């Protein structure tokens, strides 16, 4: 296997033993109410005179302490000294091992079978207020640092993993995790755990997801490997005005936070309806009001073929394949070839002209809009369509639009151009 | 006072549900017990009320609403009984 | 793989072949996006056939 | 005498009406006697059903 | 890259057992003074007006009623229970009333 980094991912910052505070102030539980009287579970201590150790308050037991994620306390609850609910305080971390991974850099592994719901890691940091976390951020940012280090411990308390903290910073995103976050209170503090989802065994990774809220920066690509993935590292954005369509889509249509900070500065605030953020309903007015620009950049490319393969709307294709219409860049048309755009360009065809959830004149005036770059684009080889096998949708689209003429005419040259390109050698495999 | 039934208002009877143990509360039990209560307040006022108007006064005080809660079975200590 | 220096230089083909040398990776590599006249894409497939 | 033993274990020196309704609910033939009665300020005992517990 | 990870939401229950918790612990009222004032006023106000109300009377309905309420939603968790639910319905409330003999 992949060897170990534990000490060299270790010399990157100064180890903690536990969570630091900027002021006594911070991080107290109950917003700084002192609960004097302090929840003390009725548990009989239950000491095993053979190992000496006290069995109370254990994960099968019924400390109600335990279920609330409060923490017992040595001198003050009746389940006696070192109970098993003391597990943040006596600071019994499973363990763990760093390992490089392909793209992610440092991991975390498990060096031992972990049972399900069992205590990992208590995330480490410095508590810090929102000031203090606004000024670290912009200093990073400066520094160009690719790395998350923040969480949020509550509302306006912020843990910072980066120049100090503990080995749960080196813990990477997964879009379906094995171990996730909890907060938790022990004694009037409050602190945040690292629990096991299920069973763990030895070797593999353990990982949390993030739920990031970006506060406005960019989205980053995620390269979890999780079949489940939704390609980018995020979560809900700021409370409105911040996102109508997802990123990609957004910016496949050419539009940025400003355009779509616009549309709802321009109808929300003067007493017109925009629902909130839910990207399930696509809302054609706004699709139709946006301003479509040439595409020059081979991943706005990309993000418009994801776009193609993600949004079913009518009228987010027609404003798509509108703005293909306005790119004449012939470098970002041959990577929508190498991104196979025809394949996509099929199922958008098929579910508009073939699927009927529109009026035909319409779906007409969408296919004259769509067949002009189809004729347009350089094309040199059947092997670019043989990976789409367009014209099978061009011949049933324009058998079952016959009544339409200027459709079949143009699809017939466009079969008759396509038609005298050869096919790319490619070269027999033994069997 | 028009209508004033709604000063009950939905956390305070959830915290007196939660006082009694109860984890879940369904979305309409809180017209139920605004009902029963509305029931038992006018069950125990109109008791008072008589009361006072027996003693001929204008202001019902405390010894009438504890008698006509003890009367009721439900006997209330420290409030002079 | 886009670099200054190749991989076939360390190899007894001839510079004439390097285009060849390429197409024989990236067709063994059973990559179907390919084309002839895209050499970026020759050079990923044969960086990723001999330094996988 | 039971308040006084219930105030006790609070770590108290000032009985109150929680008190006394500790000491009534919590001995079976004195809640038997004082069964229709309702202390003042008293507030409830502490009772979470078993099965209501997650598992 | 300076987003903050989230700490999420608690289990639904874990919330409600603490203030379980807290409430069973602590014993000031919790049905508001003076809307309760109110609604008092309000339903004697049907019988016979110009009807003043000590703050005593006051109080001492408030902690009757509060204490009866307390009582039903202890039968009605309890009716629930039997029912195999952890949620009370006002179907349990009506037999709870039913049985204690308050409704006919
Ligand atoms: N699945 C994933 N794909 C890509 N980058 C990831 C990732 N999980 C975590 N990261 C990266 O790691 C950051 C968290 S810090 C994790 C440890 C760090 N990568 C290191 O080795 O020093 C994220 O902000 C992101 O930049
Ligand atoms: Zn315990
Ligand atoms: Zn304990
Ligand atoms: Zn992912």
């Amino acid at each position: 296997y992949p060897a170990d980094k534990t000490e060299e991912a270790l010399t990157t910052f100064k180890t903690l033993s536990q969570n630091s505070y900027q002021n006594k102030t911070l991080g107290n539980a109950h917003n700084g109410r002192s609960t004097a009287d302090g929840m003390s579970c009725d548990c009989e201590e239950n000491w095993d005179t053979v190992s000496g150790i006290n069995n109370a308050c254990g994960e099968y037991s019924e400390c109600i302490n335990r279920l609330t994620s409060i923490e017992c306390i040595s001198g003050t609850c009746s389940c006696g000294d070192d109970c098993q609910n003391q597990r943040f305080q006596k600071k019994q971390y499973a363990p763990i091992a760093v390992f490089e991974t392909e793209k992610k850099g440092y991991g975390v592994r498990a060096q031992a079978d972990i049972r399900q719901d069992a205590f990992i890691y208590e995330y480490l940091g410095e508590v810090i207020d929102e000031s203090t976390f606004r000024k670290r951020k912009e200093n990073y940012d400066n520094q160009g640092l690719e790395h998350f280090y923040f969480m949020m411990l509550q509302k306006g308390e912020f843990i910072d993993a980066t120049a100090k903290g503990g080995l749960g910073r080196f813990c990477n995103h997964s879009c379906r995790p094995n171990a996730y976050v909890d907060k938790w209170e022990v004694g009037n503090k409050l602190r945040m755990g690292i629990f096991a989802k299920r069973e763990i065994y030895k070797g593999e990774e353990i990982c949390f997801d993030y739920n990031v809220d970006r506060y406005g920066a960019n989205p980053q690509k995620c390269y979890c490997g999780e079949d489940n993935c939704i390609g980018f590292l995020g979560g809900r954005t700021q409370t409105d005005s911040a996102n109508i369509l997802p990123v990609p889509i957004a910016e496949a249509l050419g539009s940025t936070n400003a355009q779509e900070q616009r549309w709802v500065r321009l109808m929300k605030e003067q007493n017109k309806s925009i629902k909130a953020s839910d990207y399930s309903s696509i809302n054609e007015d706004y699709v139709n009001s946006l301003e479509m620009r040439p595409i020059a950049d081979k991943d706005e490319a990309s993000k418009v073929t994801s776009a193609l393969l993600k949004t079913q709307d009518y009228i987010i294709l027609r404003k798509l394949i509108e703005r293909v219409s306005l790119t004449k860049d012939p470098e970002v048309l041959k990577e929508i070839v190498r991104l196979r755009g025809y394949q996509c360009v099929a199922n958008i065809l098929t579910m508009i002209v073939l699927d009927q959830e529109q009026q035909q004149v319409d779906v007409e005036s969408f296919t004259l809009s769509v067949l002009d770059m189809l004729e347009s684009w350089p094309n040199s080889s059947r092997n670019r369509i043989s990976s789409s096998q367009i014209e099978s949708v061009l011949e049933s689209v324009k058998t079952k639009l016959k009544k339409i003429q200027p459709i079949g005419k143009k699809i017939n040259s466009l079969l008759n151009s396509w038609s005298k390109l050869e096919i790319s050698y490619k070269i027999p495999k033994s069997q | 006072l028009r209508d004033n039934i709604q000063g009950i208002t939905k956390p305070a009877i959830r915290r007196l549900a939660r006082r009694g143990g109860v984890k879940r509360i369904s979305g309409l039990i809180y017209e139920e017990t605004r009902g029963v209560l509305k029931v038992f307040l006018e069950n125990v006022i109109r008791d008072a009320v008589t009361y006072t108007e027996h003693a001929k006064r204008k202001t019902v005080t405390a010894m009438d609403v504890v008698y006509a809660l003890k009367r009721q079975g439900r006997t209330l200590y420290g409030f002079g009984g | 793989p886009q670099g200054e220096m190749d991989l076939l230089d360390s190899t007894r083909i001839h510079p004439e072949d390097y285009s060849l040398a390429r197409k024989m990776a990236a067709d063994a590599l059973d990559i179907e996006d390919i084309d002839d006249d895209d050499e970026s894409a020759m050079r990923n497939a044969i960086y990723e056939m001999v330094f996988p | 005498e039971l308040a006084g033993n219930a105030a006790r274990d609070n770590k108290k020196t000032r009985i109150i009406p929680r008190h006394l309704q500790l000491a009534i609910r919590n001995d079976e033939e004195l809640n038997k006697l004082l069964g229709r009665v309702t202390i003042a300020q008293g507030g409830v005992l502490p009772n979470i059903q078993a099965v209501l517990l997650p598992k | 890259t300076g987003g903050v990870m989230k700490p999420h939401r608690y289990r639904p229950g874990t919330v409600a057992l603490r203030e379980i918790r807290r409430y069973q612990k602590s014993t000031e009222l919790l049905i508001r003074k003076l809307p309760f004032q109110r609604l008092v006023r309000e339903i004697a106000q049907d019988f016979k007006t110009d009807l003043r109300f000590q703050s005593a009377a006051i109080g001492a309905l408030q902690e009757a009623s509060e204490a009866y309420l307390v009582g039903l939603f202890e039968d009605t968790n309890l009716c629930a229970i039997h029912a195999k639910r952890v949620t009370i319905m006002p179907k349990d409330i009506q037999l709870a009333r039913r049985i204690r003999g308050e409704r006919a």
